[PDB]
């Protein structure tokens, strides 16, 4: 399957191969036992050019994991702000919750990423929302010990 | 001195007998193996961590051990990897000449002192430290054709009934078991455990208490009260022995009277220590024994010893339990040794024929028949003294020496005959005169041949180990040949040779011999007429010479190089690589599909297929596998269409259709090592694993932009795969009265498996493993089935105090010299040298992200001396001829014969399409050595005639060249014929025979046809200039 | 094990040198098979039992 | 150097050229004397 060679290229960061596979119509919705799509991989491992090329090609922006996770979740947890914005412009559910109740904000506030937390907030992300534990963006920031993130989310 | 043993024939016989005896004794108490030890000493520290990922193993075991490998002597480099099968393996390689015993004990000791720093379960399991540079003599497969016992059943039997017996057998040094003995297995059930408010913590606690060896005292023990009459020992509780006893282990006694047994919450049975690997032999469950040869032991006497012991323990095998021999190096040694004796025998018969064809008398043809065998037996003694052994290298080393041995014998005998025929001198005084003509020449030759062969035994590392065998072997035979040619042979001539009247060249005699003599005696005129005309036009031939030299250089650099010729070992391997996350079941289908291909589309050539599911030389896990294919005899696979390379390529091309995985066949190395490089990419800062992977990919992509320099540049490891991370919330846990220890044990034991303690099975100590039943530990949705008892006594699900997420991690983490790394393999593009492809890789690596270093390991290290050694060699040779002739100039007329022998070898090698390997190179040195010997004699005679009877330059050269025609012709005729069998040899170690054959025959023809014409020219032009 | 076999507990310093500390039953109570029932262990509720 | 360091108070400061490349007496406690009594024997 070309779909597999796509998952390898999307993860590896080979734009040239990825574009080529685009020419050849390799499945853009290909999956692996984890449910991760080429867009999942690219968002997680942070390559933008791929993300855009993938989105231009009909990829599900709100593709979910077997555990409910999405590309925004992946990009927010990891550090890529540029990826976050591109994803949001294409219709990524800002309030997408995990099987465990985690949203893109939680993963962001959990790891800090103040610059990414602001972007998610100005897009209608709940303050309110609770993860399985019942922690909220503020609960996660205070416990973590981030005073700067406490002001933003307050 | 010849004149000493000419008057004392009996003394010479004593020496001959002593040499024979000493040799005979040596050829009986001398080790026998396929190859000597060539690889540098290497020690491997192996450790296991049941249920541990690649990351955990490295950060708790690999790193702790690596930091303690200091203070050890003669380390070249350290290497290690950490798999997701819970295994770690640290290999330390040492300088050549390092006592492997001392090296291992130093590694072992440092490891001991680091043992207290390792995880508990890693200590329980134990840490191994073994010499890894060793090679298997054979592997003994043990299958069950009855289908009445699993591979665990076979394994346990082999370990408790065979492993020990084989180990004690004479000759075997080490024995590896391809499996594991039984082990008590407790397959827990989370649904049941929760029903009785129990956890894997309870199950473990109960087993450690109701299955242990409790120490008690004695009755009437010291100090006793006076009057005590008996003193008996007290026996307490002792470890359990049966499956039934374990199931009876008490866990909880309900408040209603009933009890809960271990049997009630888990299935109890005997299984294997692990289930990672599953082995099959032609589709049948199998196990085996990897057997190694003890040092100094005889491989043949050992292979026969193990087959006797196996047959001696045969009547005790269970039903349908048969043993097979998938791998065995014994046949190679038998064939090798047999073909050496054969060659040596038919070499004496040929020398006998050519000796009788030219000399035409039995008494003379008898002399070489004695001199040659004496020297052979003698060199075996010389080898023994140095500590060498009979092996493939030293064996061929002699079949190349017979040419120099037969020569020295033919030269002494023929010269005596030629003298008596040119003057009415009786044998005794003819031998004195004859020897007086070649005494100095023979000694000088011994020096020259030493100067040619001895420097070759100075190459460093592995490559030096190989040359050292040939060199020392050939030099010994050479020096022992001259010695016999100055003692035994001269005595045998002045005693066994009959008088021959002056002018009697058998020119008039009956029949063939009479015709042959007139024919040859007239051809010696046609020959001296040609040389006479040649010496009238030397300029024309100086030009032809340069053409030969130029052609030599061209044909030399255009010849591909390989270290040792590839062979058909009757076996080959096929790798199997499934995608990431691929299950053991899937891998099995592909292996069945591979085995089904061999036992069908190759039934004529394939004997068996040993499918090992879960193993790989560059990575392990459920998604990997190997198939060891064993072929039928070489007498059942005729033609190149049925050899390994033909079958391999045809197999690889057939497995390409499989869209499920990457499957390809490939012949194994000649010696267990290849070509290409061993590049090591090193994280020299704190970059991490992901940053290192990027630097690798970046370099791999760059090397892809040089298909004219770099080919097949690939990573020698595994690729990152999705992992299932669990996040235990510390807060909610403490908020429910649940201990983190309880959590990480019920999880670690149920899903990972925990080794609890030991029990005795039929008088043998074995392990006890606790672990969840398969159906309760397969998917992420099963984690919720597991409950943990809190302080309040309530059972709390895992889905209450944890979360999860998919992640990426390495299944196999590598390290080099204490730092993170990734191995990179490659080779030089066709036509380019490794020294060029290496230089390029260094350049590409110099442009990598800051904090990324590199280094060379293995072959690529111990990587440079050839010209330096043959510059010293070239000099010593010169100085020798200089002293032999008392001249600074004359030596040149001898050293010019070198290219004449080389060109022919290059023609043959290139024509047949062979490589410039070690067999070829050694074949050259012997050709060069022999052709040089001819020149030395022709020059010695010519120079002598000028100094003695004051003959002219041309007059002397023509007379000298005439006298040397027959000797040179004879030894060359008997040589070529005796090598023919090697050149045409097919199958069975031919790859080696063909190398030593084509290289020699081609070079031997050109080195005599051209030398008899060119050396008279060299002498003249040199004598004219200087 | 401690009574009938003796148990090595730790070390102590005797006149400058380190030596062992042993705990074993008095000879008189570890000579006969019947002496096995003279030994009491404490239960969970603080009651002794032979 | 050593001459100038003898001026330093409450400290033993020696500058020595390493020998290329005096006596060493050892006082032993044969009985179980103890550290204090051994010191008395030294003093």
């Amino acid at each position: 399957d070309l779909g597999k060679k796509l998952l390898e290229a999307a993860r590896a960061g080979q734009d040239d191969e990825v574009r080529i596979l685009m020419a050849n119509g390799a499945d853009v919705n290909a999956r692996d036992f984890t449910g991760w799509t080429p867009l999942h991989l690219a968002a997680h491992f942070g390559h933008l050019e791929i993300v855009e090329v993938l989105l231009k090609n009909g990829a599900d922006v709100n593709a979910k994991d077997s555990l409910g996770v999405t590309p925004l979740h992946l990009a927010a947890r990891r550090g890529h702000l540029e990826i976050v914005e591109v994803l949001l412009k294409n219709g990524a559910d800002v309030n997408a919750s995990d099987s465990h109740g985690f949203t893109p904000l939680h993963l962001a506030a959990k790891r800090g990423h103040l610059e990414i937390v602001e972007v998610l907030l100005k897009n209608g992300a709940d303050v309110n929302a609770q993860d399985k534990f019942g922690k909220t963006a503020f609960d996660i920031s205070i416990d973590n010990g981030n005073e700067d993130l406490a002001e933003i989310l307050q | 001195m010849p004149n000493f043993f000419i008057d004392r024939p009996i003394f010479a016989w004593v020496i001959a007998i002593i040499i024979m005896l000493a040799g005979g004794l040596a050829i009986l108490k001398l080790p026998v193996a396929q190859y000597p030890t060539i690889a540098p000493p290497a020690v491997t520290i192996s450790a296991s961590y049941p249920g541990a990922d690649a990351k955990t193993v490295q950060d708790t075991v690999t790193q702790v051990i690596e930091q303690n490998m200091n203070g050890i002597d003669n380390l070249m480099y350290m290497s290690s990897n950490s798999d997701s099968t819970g295994t770690v393996q640290i290999t330390l390689t040492f300088e050549s000449g390092t006592d492997a015993d001392i090296a291992q004990v130093q590694v072992q000791n440092k490891l001991q002192l680091a043992m207290p720093l390792l995880p508990q379960e890693v200590q329980q399991q134990g840490v191994s430290v073994e010499k890894s540079s060793s090679s298997f003599l054979m592997v003994v497969g043990v299958i069950n054709t009855d289908g009445t016992m699993t591979q665990e059943d076979i394994s346990d039997y082999v370990a408790a009934n065979m492993k020990d017996a084989i180990s004690r057998t004479s000759g075997v040094g080490d024995v590896q078991l391809f499996g594991s003995q039984y082990a008590m297995r407790i397959w827990m059930n989370p649904n049941e455990l929760n029903k009785f408010q129990l956890t894997p913590v309870d199950v473990i606690t109960a087993i450690k208490a109701q299955n242990a060896q409790v120490a008690a005292g004695q009755l009437g023990g010291t100090p006793p009260v006076k009057g005590q009459q008996l003193n008996a020992s007290i026996i307490a509780q002792t470890r359990l022995t049966s499956t039934e006893e374990f199931g009876k282990i008490l866990l909880k006694v309900n408040q209603d009277g009933s009890r809960v047994l271990l049997r009630d919450v888990a299935k109890i049975e005997l299984g294997g220590e692990n289930y990672d690997i599953i082995a099959e032999f032609n589709g049948q469950p199998a196990s085996g024994l990897g057997i190694k040869l003890a040092t100094g032991a005889n491989a043949l006497d050992t292979a026969a010893a193990i087959r006797a012991e196996l047959a001696k323990m045969e009547p005790f095998f269970p039903s349908g339990l048969k043993i097979v021999y998938p791998y065995d190096t014994t046949p190679f040694v038998k064939i090798s040794i047999h073909e050496v004796v054969k060659t040596l025998v038919e070499a004496i018969i040929l020398v006998f024929l050519v000796m009788y064809l030219f000399l035409q008398n039995f008494r003379a043809t008898l002399i070489p028949t004695i001199a040659v065998p004496v020297v052979l037996l003698g060199t075996f003694a010389v080898l023994a003294a140095f500590g060498f052994s009979i092996n493939t290298l030293t064996m061929f080393g002699m079949v190349l020496a017979i040419g120099l041995l037969v020569d020295d014998a033919i030269v002494v005998v023929e010269n005596v005959e030629r003298v008596m025929a040119e003057e009415g001198l009786p044998p005794k005084e003819a031998t004195r005169k004859s020897m007086g003509q070649i005494q100095g020449a023979l000694v000088g030759i011994a020096m020259v041949l030493s100067a040619v062969f001895v420097p070759m035994a100075f190459f460093g590392g592995s490559t030096g180990a190989i040359y050292r065998q040939f060199s020392i072997t050939i030099v010994s035979a050479m020096a022992l040949s001259v010695l016999v040619a100055l003692i035994l042979t001269p005595a045998l001539c002045a005693t066994m040779l009959k008088p021959i009247a002056k002018g009697d060249h058998g020119e008039g005699k009956k029949g063939f011999f009479g015709w042959f003599n007139r024919m040859f005696e007239k051809s010696t005129h046609h020959y001296t007429d040609s040389v006479g005309g040649i010496l009238r036009s030397t300029g024309r031939y100086l030009v032809l010479y340069l053409i030969i030299v130029v052609g030599m250089a061209y044909l030399f650099v255009r010849l591909p190089s390989s270290f040792l010729p590839d062979e058909d070992q009757g076996v080959f391997m096929t790798m199997v690589q499934l995608p990431a996350g691929a299950t053991q079941e899937r891998t099995q289908k592909v292996l069945n599909e591979v085995t089904h291909y061999y036992l069908t589309k190759e039934k004529n050539n394939v004997e068996s297929v040993f499918a090992v599911n879960g193993f790989g030389f560059a990575g392990r896990g459920q998604n990997t596998g190997i198939a060891f294919v064993s072929l039928k005899d070489w007498a059942d696979r005729p033609g190149e269409e049925n050899k390994v390379e033909a079958i391999t390529m045809r197999a690889t091309r057939a497995f390409s259709q499989i869209k499920d995985a990457m499957v390809f066949a490939f012949n194994l190395p000649a010696i267990v090592t290849a070509t290409g490089f061993d590049f090591e990419l090193i994280d020299q800062a704190g970059l991490g694993h992901e940053k290192l992977t990027q630097a690798r990919n970046q370099l791999l992509a760059e090397a892809a932009k040089h298909p004219d320099m770099l080919t097949s540049v690939r990573p020698n490891g595994l690729e990152d795969t999705p992992q299932f991370k669990i996040d235990i919330d510390q807060e909610k846990a403490q908020a429910l009265g649940v201990s983190i220890n309880d959590i990480n044990t019920t999880l670690g034991a149920a899903w990972g498996g925990s080794y609890v303690n030991d029990f005795i099975d039929r008088g043998r100590v074995k392990k006890v493993y606790v672990m969840s039943e398969a159906k309760y530990r397969m998917l992420p949705d099963d984690i919720g089935d597991w409950y943990v008892r809190a302080a309040d006594g309530q059972m709390v699900p895992f889905s209450a105090f944890s979360s999860s997420r998919w992640e990426y991690g390495s299944p196999r983490l590598e390290r080099y010299n204490g730092l993170p790394s990734m191995e990179i393999l490659g080779q030089a593009a066709p036509g380019k040298s490794t020294g060029e492809a290496m230089e390029l890789m260094e350049q590409l690596a110099s442009k990598l992200p800051t904090g990324v270093g590199y280094d060379w390991t293995g072959m690529s290290y111990q990587e440079n001396q050839a010209p330096s050694l043959y510059a010293i060699s070239l000099i010593v040779v010169f100085l020798c001829l200089a002293a032999l002739y008392e001249s600074w100039s004359i030596p040149f007329s001898v050293m010019l014969v070198v290219p004449l022998g080389v060109i022919g070898a290059l023609l043959a090698a290139t024509f047949r399409g062979l490589t410039n390997d070690v067999y070829f190179q050694v074949g050259l040195l012997t050709t060069i050595g022999l052709s040089a010997k001819n020149a030395i004699l022709i020059v010695e005679f010519a120079k002598d005639l000028m100094d003695k009877e004051g003959k002219g330059l041309i007059e002397a050269t023509l007379d000298a060249v005439r006298m040397r025609l027959r000797p040179i012709l004879m030894t060359s005729l008997a040589f070529i014929l005796g090598v023919m069998p090697l050149v045409i040899s097919t199958g069975a170690g031919s790859g080696a025979q063909n190398a030593v054959g084509t290289g020699v025959m081609g070079g031997m023809v050109t080195a005599t046809v051209l030398a008899i014409f060119f050396v008279p020219v060299f002498f003249v032009v040199v004598r004219r200039r200087f």
